[PDB]
Order: structure tokens, then sequence, then C-alpha cells
RNA sequence: AAAGCUCCUUCGACGAGUCGAGUAGUUUGGGAAUGCUGCUCAAAAUGGGAGGUAAAUUUCUUCUAAAGCUAAAUACCGGCCA
RNA sequence: AGGUUGACCUCGGAUCAGGUAGGAGGACCCGCUGAACUUAAGCAUAUCAAUAAGCGGAGGAAAAGAAACCAACAGGGAUUGCCCUAGUAACGGCGAGUGAAGCGGCAACAGCUCAAAUUUGAAAGCUGGCUUCGGCCCGCGUUGUAAUUUGGAGAGGAUGCUUU
């Protein structure tokens, strides 16, 4: 941590503290991946496809309107965030179908 | 286990297998009675992660409830008063249709109380749900720490006073900013907002 | 219809050991 | 601005009860502290500073001694409940003063705290003796363990030759320099940037 | 009965002061249990997989047969959660399996599990891919089939 | 037999028609920033929520929802005793 | 004997064995539903009021509650209540009006249980019946009952002392 000015105001400003580092608590490592939760989620996927807007935005991304399946996939799940997420993980998917075949 | 699989399953709902189940099941309870038992948890995973156990004691109730909008029971559909710029067409009710099964649920077997519930099915006219019960005198129950807070008489009826988890949303017990009309309850806050305090040496 | 003593007092095994190994201490501060 | 247009008699709290309701609060102290007895009335608290910038000038009583503290003084946090001690797992010690200080607080505390045998007739060695057990205790951690120092000294006084000589320029000067600063450090770092960019391209 | 007579033996070599393990030996029983048997199958331990053909709710069961493919473990579905059941004790059994069996078994169990290889997957390698379902009623069927008459002849 | 303390390569499962989005009604000081409910769409894995002015990009800070229990300080035009 | 004999699953019957709910009370408490008089010159936003009436459900308290919190600090640390914040931030036809929260002082303080893991060298768990009170049976349950773990962590190792 960067050591503050010893001021009031501007950058980094506040009284001076010797920070610690700390022990990155238990609780925030929510979001990690693990092998068990990775492996069930593959089987899963394999064993139940895809969603039908999912081949909708999967057709376009092939097609290669990428602002067609971006729009789209904002307007099917609700939020610029999940529709960007979204395109990247069936373009990781198509990717891997075309390296296996 | 696999009860692991069948929740990463069970958050696929537009798959073609789970789609297929919920198409015969749907259909299966659309034949079946509006309130009835159910002999095992259709969604064992959920179930078990609601609280329920294979356990003498623990029953499953499966009940369908019509969706849609609320319509006050006024005569002929209209209102005597001051225009309301709406129709009873558009009214909603404040609770949810999880919370009414439960309170049909509950009336249907008031020995037992009511743990939770879930979502299993829905169409164009029904929303479907199991309701998870305890039997408070059976003595199984009765010597379980981890269930026999049930017993006490304060916990008579949590579906009607909105003790389980929808009533929970609905109340708005939540912390921070955006629950402070709601969170220590809402007419409690009222009261205690609009509440005249005269000190003796004021 | 209220619960029996025995079944009122009936605690978990992870109870019981925290309870074994550290209870309620008799203790004073000096001054 | 009198807010008197709801059926406000309705819900008018008097407080004639004030000095039962006293009376009835020293009851249940006194009875507390005589089911409590030889055990201090109230839980040890930890030394905390206040948030915000209008009252981080001054410290005051925490909820409880973090996990770290505990660690550092060497009080398992099974015991440490059981013998009037606060635990709070929420807090954390971002800075190494504050640690220091609870961490003295809860040594000093050990060294004061006398420890009975569970059985009379088999002490553990970690059990104050019984020809130890015998001292002048007191039974308000609140009063013992308080905020001794709350605010910073007001005045002190120094050698005239060892006045410092000051920021360079002024303190004035110095704080609209900062503020200054903090409000253009955007838009030069985007001119460098810009800069950057156009050296690389006609290098 | 087993159990409580082995617990008296157990407890009577307690007694003379010997290890349950010196007149207990090693066990070799079918596993059951679907969590059981799924671990197993995560982790390799099981040599074969048994899954009954009408658990209700099928969510149970029917992520297995990939799971069994992913890790290589050879597997069978076969009639009968209530013939699981007499195996092992109980009304219904929704999965079994075997990991271990004696040296005087061995020899058996690689024939079964060969067999199984050989005559039940690769037979339903292709039709396990298919969909299912889509049969017409009787009547239905006649209508058509006299629709396509009636079309053949005009 | 159970339990606590110290260290560590490693591992470290964490709640779905739910969150969220749109729309309608209602509500709120939150008629740009509130909550609840109905309908439609419908998630994710350092993910997700919040950070009271809409959005894209890059950071940061805080927690860890969709399961559950718990005394006291608080209320009391009912009942009982004073 | 196999056109038999059974095992399960679902669904029923019984004045079967043992249990449980209803109604009263409702001052206070948790929800649902829900006005108008009034105040705005009148008056469909608004105000009265998220009130009265109506409906459901509890207890000696109820509810809330151990952060998907507040913050932006040198950081606080479950919930409730008083004082203050504060008639402030903010909302509001044609304006009558409405109106919180964080911090801070105090009263009182208390923390925890599950689901997601294979006991797998042994369902170790539990209702009921009969008991000579030693137990023995009918069963529930592997579509999971005990032990273990709950993010403050924990699991696996290592290590040497303490604890009941």
């Amino acid at each position: 941590p960067v050591e503050r000015t010893g001021l009031i105001r501007g950058l980094n400003k506040g009284h001076k503290t010797t920070r610690r580092v700390l022990k990155e608590r238990p609780s925030r490592r929510k979001g990690a991946q693990s092998k068990r939760t990775q492996f069930v989620r593959s089987l899963i996927r394999e064993v139940a496809g895809l969603a039908p807007y999912e081949r909708r935005v999967i057709e376009l991304l092939r097609n290669g309107k990428d602002k067609r399946a971006r729009k789209f996939s904002k307007k099917k799940l609700g939020t610029f965030g999940r529709a960007k997420r979204k395109c990247e993980e069936l373009q990781r998917i198509i990717a891997e179908s075309r390296r296996a075949h | 286990g696999a009860l692991k699989y069948l929740e990463e399953l069970s958050k696929k709902k537009q798959s073609d297998v789970v789609r297929f189940l919920l198409r015969v099941r749907c259909w299966e309870y659309r034949q079946l009675n509006v309130i009835h038992r159910a002999s095992r948890p259709s969604r064992p995973d959920k179930a078990r992660r609601l609280g329920y156990k294979a356990k003498q004691g623990y029953v499953i109730y499966r009940v369908r409830v019509r969706r849609g909008g609320r319509k006050r029971p006024v005569p002929k559909g209209a209102t005597y008063g001051k225009p309301t710029n709406q129709g009873v067409n558009q009214l909603k009710y404040q609770r949810s249709l999880r919370a009414t099964a439960e309170e049909r649920v509950g009336r249907r077997c008031s020995n037992l109380r009511v743990l939770n519930s879930y979502w299993v099915n829905q169409d164009s006219t029904y929303k479907y749900y199991e309701v998870i019960l305890v039997d408070p005198n059976h003595k199984a129950i009765r010597r379980d720490p981890r269930i026999n807070w049930i017993c006490n008489p304060v916990h008579k009826h949590r579906e009607c006073r909105g003790l389980t988890s929808t009533g929970k949303k609905s109340r708005g017990l939540n912390k921070g900013h955006r629950f402070n009309k709601t969170r220590a309850g809402r007419r409690k806050t009222w009261k205690r907002h609009n509440t005249l305090s005269l000190w003796r040496y004021r | 219809r209220r619960l029996s003593k025995e079944d009122a007092s009936r605690v978990l095994e992870k109870t019981k050991k925290r309870l074994t190994h550290f209870p309620q201490r008799k203790y004073a501060v000096k001054a | 601005n009198n807010h008197f247009r709801k059926h406000w008699q309705r819900r008018v709290r008097c407080h004639f009860d004030q000095p039962g309701k006293k009376v009835t609060r020293r009851l249940a102290r006194r009875a507390k502290a005589a089911a409590l007895a030889p055990r201090p009335v109230d839980k040890l608290r930890p030394i905390v500073r206040c948030p915000t910038v209008k009252y981080n000038r001054r410290t005051r009583l925490g909820r409880g001694f973090t996990l770290e503290e505990l660690k550092a003084a060497g009080i398992p946090r099974l015991l440490a409940p059981t013998i009037g001690i606060a635990v709070d797992h929420r807090r954390k010690n971002l800075s190494e003063e504050s640690l220091a200080a609870n961490v003295q607080r809860l040594k000093d505390y050990k060294a004061r705290l006398i420890l009975f045998p569970r059985k009379s007739n088999k002490p553990k060695k970690a059990d104050t003796p019984k020809d130890q057990q015998t001292a002048e205790t007191t039974t308000s951690l609140r009063t013992s363990f308080g905020v001794e120092q709350p605010l910073a000294p007001g005045f002190t006084e120094i050698s005239k030759s060892e006045i410092p000589a000051g920021i360079e320029g002024g303190a004035y000067r110095a704080l609209r320099k900062a503020r200054s600063d903090a409000r253009l450090v955007g838009v030069r770092e985007k001119r460098a940037k810009e800069k950057a960019e156009a050296e690389a391209n006609k290098k | 009965q087993e159990k409580k007579e082995r617990l008296l033996r157990e407890a009577t070599a307690i007694k003379e002061g010997k290890k349950k393990e010196d007149v207990s030996k090693k066990p070799y029983t079918v596993k059951y249990g679907l969590n059981h048997v799924v671990g197993l199958i995560e982790n390799k331990k099981a040599s074969l997989v048994l899954i009954a053909n009408d658990v209700d709710p099928i969510e149970l069961v029917v992520f297995l047969p990939a799971l069994c493919r992913k890790m290589g473990i050879p597997y069978a579905i076969i009639k009968g959660k209530a013939r699981l059941g007499t195996l092992v004790h109980k009304k219904t059994a929704a999965v079994v399996a075997i990991t271990e069996v004696r040296s005087e078994d061995k020899n058996e169990l690689a024939k079964l599990i060969s067999a199984v290889k050989e005559g039940y997957l690769e037979k339903v390698e292709d039709t396990r891919k298919r969909w299912g379902g889509g049969i017409m009623g009787f009547k239905a069927q006649k209508r058509e089939e006299k629709r396509k008459k009636s079309l053949e002849t005009a």
C-alpha cells in the first residue's frame, strides 16, 4: 500500500499509518473456479446442450455478425456486461468445436 | 455426489431434457388435484438445500395456484369513488403466489408446520409449487436439535405471518439504505417515526 | 403441548464438545 | 413548521415512568452483578478509532477484539469469550498501531486476570493458585479498562531551536497545489500519453 | 445378525487385548448408494456400474452414463431398482457398483466386464444417440396407412 | 477415545425461473438515486451485489444474496395482583 | 405350478394403534386488504393515510437479528430502543404540504445451525410394539438417517505440548 501524504486534500491524502498486508479472508474466495465444479459444469454442458437463444447467438457468430450477436444477447439477458461475457463464452465453444472438427 | 449434478442440471431449464421433463410433469400435475401429497420430492437437491430430510416427520405437498394479477371484488368490477386511472386488471398482490400456495397447504395440513417451498413448474394458467412440512408432534422431530425449534408455539403458522423465505422477501427484511422503510417492520417503523415523544423535563 | 425438558435440553455433538472443553469459567480481574 | 396534520393524539408517548424505569434498570444491574460475582459485570472491549473525517480525531470502545489481536496476544478464540473478552470476527487490522494497542490491552488484562480452576481439588497449570486467588478486584471493566486518552493532547511545549522550518512555499500554497494536482491528475496523464504516442510515431 | 456377531467377536478380541483387525478380515461387498457410487466413479475405484432403468425422478441417474463414459468405467442399464434392492437388502436401489472382488472371483468379474463391454455397450453405441418416442396410436396408424393406400391408388 | 494450540506444498465444494433486465400497478424523502408484486426475457465463476445522475472503457473499496435458529435493552386503552 | 409364484412403485379402505388443528382473547405484535370526511378557493396529482373499517396469524412480549451492512475514515462492525442527526438531504398541481439515513452519546449485549464431500474396513442414525427393563421384534431409511465442515473458515498433511 502507498504511504499517505499526511495532508487533508490532494492525491494519497490522509493520516499516515503503517499499513499491513492481510492474509486474504476466505469469504473473498467466492467466484474462483474449482476442479470439481469445473468437471461437473463441463459434464452437464455436454449432457444438456444449449438454449435456443444460445443457438441463435452461435449462428450469428458463425455468420460473423458480432454486433448482431451482442445486441441480441443484451436483449435476451438484460445487461451489456452479461451479453459480452456470454458472447465470449459462446465464441470459446465455437472455437473448441472447430478445433475438434 | 449426484446432487451437485442435479443443481447444475436444474440451472439449464431451456435444455431439451429439462423441457421434456417439465412438459410431461406439468401435464401430470395438471391432471392431479389442486393440492395433493407427493410421496417424494421431485427436486431432491432443491428440497435438501431448503431443509428437507428423509426422516419420519417431513412431508411434501404439491400445490398449483392460478397466476396473474388480483381483482378487487367490487360489484361489476367498477369502483364508486374518485377515478383511479387504472383498471382492476392491473392490480398487484403484495405477496407472492408462492406465499398463497404455502398458506393453502398450511390450511390443508393445520397439524404441520410449513418450513419452506420451491417452484417446480408453470404454464399459462398455473404456477406449481412443492411445500416442505414438518410434524411438530413426531418424536423423531422433537428429539432433533436441528429442527425442534419449530415445535415451539411461536412458530405456529409462519406462512401466515410472513416468516418464510418468500414472506421475508415480501416484507423487505434486508440491511441497508435500499430497505430503510421496511427492515425493522414497515408499520412499526412508521409508528416510531410518527410518535410524539414528550419527556418530563422538556 | 410444551417440549419435554430432556428434548429441550438436547444438544448436538459439536456443541457438547465445545461445552466440554471451553465452558464459562469462574474468574476475577485485579484492580 | 408544525406537523400536526395526522391523528397525532393517538401516538403521544409521555415518560412518567422515567424514575421507575431507572429503578428497574438498577435492580436488573444489581441482580446481574450478584449472579456474575466475582466476575466483572461487563466484557473487555478494544479501542477503536471512529470513522469519517469528523470523528477520526477521537477513539472509543469497539465491539470486540480481532482474531489477529487474540493470536498475537496468545489467547485462543474459544477461550476468550469464557474469560470476559469480547470477540469481533468482522473487524480487521489495517494498520499496526491499533493492532499493537489492542494487543497490549489484552496482555494487561491477561496479567490482571485471576482464573479459578474448574475443580477445586484438581487445579491445572493454566489456573491461578489458591495463594494468589485472594486480591482486591474490580467489577467494572468499562471503568478500569476505559478509554484513557480519547483525543490527542491539545498542548505541548518544545524548545525554540526545535521549531520546524515548515513546508516550502507555505501551508496555504501547499494546500492549493495539492488541490490543483488532484484536479489535474487525469489531464496531465492524457497529455503525457498523447506526447509519448506522438514521440513514438515521429521518433 | 452377521454384523452383531462380528461386533461380538471384535469385542471379545478387545477384551483379550487384540485389535479388531486380527479377527476381522477385509470385506468385499457390493457398493451402493447414489452419492457413494458417484464418488467411486469420480475416483475411478468402481470397476463395473449397474444403473436401474426405472428411477423416478430420472434426473438422479440421467448423467450417469455420460459420467461413466468420461471416466472410462464399464456400465450397464439394468431392469429393476427393486432387483438391486434385493441385492443390497433394501426395497429399492438406484445404482450399484463393483469395485473389488475376491481372488477366486476376479476371473468371473473380468469375464462379466468383457461380456458387458462386448454385448451391451457396442450394441447400444449408436442407438443411445437417437431420439425416442414419436410412436402413433393404433387408430392413427390405421388412418395413415389407409390414407397412404388411397394416395398410392389414386 | 474425543478436543485445543502452532506451521504448511496443496486442495478449498458455498443455495436458479433465482439474481438481474424490460414493462405495468402500487409505494417511498428516494416523481434522475426506493421497496413490493404481476407478465416477458433470463445469468455467471474472482463470479455476483452495493458504492443515491444515464452510458462505454479502465481501476478501486466493501461485503458474499436467492436455506435456517437465537436472550436482553423496546411496546402494551386486554387479563391478574398491588 | 410359469396362464404360476413373487419383488417394487403409485394410489386407496379401516369406529385400525398413537396423536394433532379448529373456538375464545386480540391493549401491545406480524402480515393482507383498504376508504372518505378533512386540507389544498373549487378540484381528477396531492393531503388526511401507506390511517379507520374488513380478513388471516402469534406471544408474554412479538418482530428484527449475527452484513450480498455502513462507509470513503487513521476506518467502523448482528438486531432492538432512547437522545441527537433534523424539520436537515430530498419529494411536491395552481403548493398546500411531506420528509428519512450514515456517523456520534447511551440502555442492553451472545452467539450460531444447515445444503453443497464416500462411514464405505462394515446406517455408525431413528419412530413404534413387546418387554423378565438385559434386550428382542415390526419397520423408516442408501432417491441418504449419524459423526465431520459452514467461509470467522475448513480439508489434508506435519509437529509437540495441553484439555475432558
